[PDB]
């Protein structure tokens, strides 16, 4: 999941 | 929390200063395609989609929820918020749409979704909308979208507390009592077209992503499948 | 315009007294096909009394015939839709489409792509019960529907009509002990609803074509003149 | 043309 990944860094 | 104890202009500041920069397109005025120019604005929202992310982090108590519920509220909201960026840049591009400093198209150049953003530009500009009005209109879309799709309580906290700074806003403005209310829902109503032209804008994208002429980044793609399932 | 000189009293007045009726569904006591067919009846004779309220809606009147369809083409079935999460509010967890029509997210199953469509209608419903939503707010906020969701596909006539709107939403607030804050603050809150309605209609719309394009149920030409609006 | 012609008139 791309989108949750940008938002974990 | 950290939203919560924010004033009105705390509040107005933050959402300024977490603002995303104007990217520019891919655009060449010597280069000739239909298709083209959708791979362009495929290409800027794509771009736009992780400035949007890292915006979305700064928007007060937006970081206070669960990561589950950041990722669903992004997946619901991101054309909308793409959307009104859009319309809000284009306020003083009258019959135009100012995707980019360097992109900026006619409705001659998806009929249909142009002439909503185009009326809904022309909407800001009668209004006079404010770029404080803006911030605040762009946040509520973000938190208020995917709310209905504890944690839950907390948002509307915050919904709340964007309301009062809107008021504020206004009631500095000179605006009257009355007036205030007005505008109140004259900005809130504008959120329902928005809703409107991203779920026709989301079935559009779908059409191109089956047609397959136009090529999709693997991100929008993602959150394309995320309004199929 | 004679809406514009309604005080707010007699704009919920109005209102109130243009209320359409509950309608029933066909008495006997599930498939896709059936249930289906059950709200597209239903649907189809609720249409035609959403007209005659529709033109009883102040400043509705005053609006040219083509204005006039193009905004019930835009927003019959948000209109349907709110008016049954507004009748479903006492019956927390289910829909009540009609008085022997009362349906579960378990029934929404029956038919594809319903059950989505059947969770937000119910989160919409909680969503209202939870607000305390009274019936002078509902009737107001149906009307702001009506008025709004075709008004940017064309203006000031209606504009000043939904203000006034506006103004008797806050009238009742006040009448209702809210203060200042409590006012503006409500007022947001059920507008944003709106942005959800919208929402559950354009994905009922799709469900409603793909309908159409499985041959499944019959559905009246009326219905399909207002589905092809959207066409 | 349109039913809904007809409906609002009358
Ligand atoms: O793949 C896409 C193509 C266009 C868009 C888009 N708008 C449309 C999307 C679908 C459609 F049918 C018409 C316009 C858009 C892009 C950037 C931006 O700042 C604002 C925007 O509205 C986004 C992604
Ligand atoms: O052909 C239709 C079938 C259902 C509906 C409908 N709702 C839906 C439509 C599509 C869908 F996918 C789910 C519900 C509805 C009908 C009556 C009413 O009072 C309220 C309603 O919401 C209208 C026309």
């Amino acid at each position: 999941k791309i989108l949750h990944r940008l938002l974990q860094d | 929390s950290l939203a919560l104890s924010l004033t009105a202009d705390q509040m107005v500041s933050a959402l300024l200063d977490a603002e995303p920069p104007i990217l520019y397109s891919e655009y060449d005025p010597t280069r000739p395609s239909e298709a083209s120019m959708m791979g362009l604005l495929t290409n800027l929202a794509d771009r736009e989609l992780v400035h949007m992310i890292n915006w979305a982090k700064r928007v007060p108590g937006f970081v206070d929820l669960t990561l589950h519920d950041q990722v669903h509220l992004l997946e619901c909201a991101w054309l909308e918020i793409l959307m009104i960026g859009l319309v809000w840049r284009s306020m003083e591009h009258p019959g135009k749409l100012l995707f980019a400093p360097n992109l900026l198209l006619d409705r001659n150049q998806m009929v249909e979704i142009f002439d909503m953003l185009l009326a809904t530009s022309s909407r800001f500009r009668m209004m006079n909308l404010q770029g404080e009005e803006f911030v605040c209109l762009k946040s509520i879309i973000l938190l208020n979208s995917g709310v209905y799709t504890e944690e839950k309580d907390h948002i509307h906290r915050v919904l709340d507390k964007i309301t009062d700074t809107l008021i504020h806003l206004m009631a500095k403005a000179g605006l009257t009592l009355q007036q205030q209310h007005q505008r109140l829902a004259q900005l809130l109503l504008i959120l329902s077209h928005i809703r409107h032209m991203s779920n026709k804008g989301m079935e559009h994208l779908y059409s191109m992503k089956c047609k397959n002429v136009v090529p999709l980044s693997d991100l929008l793609l993602e959150m394309l499948d995320a309004h199929r399932l």
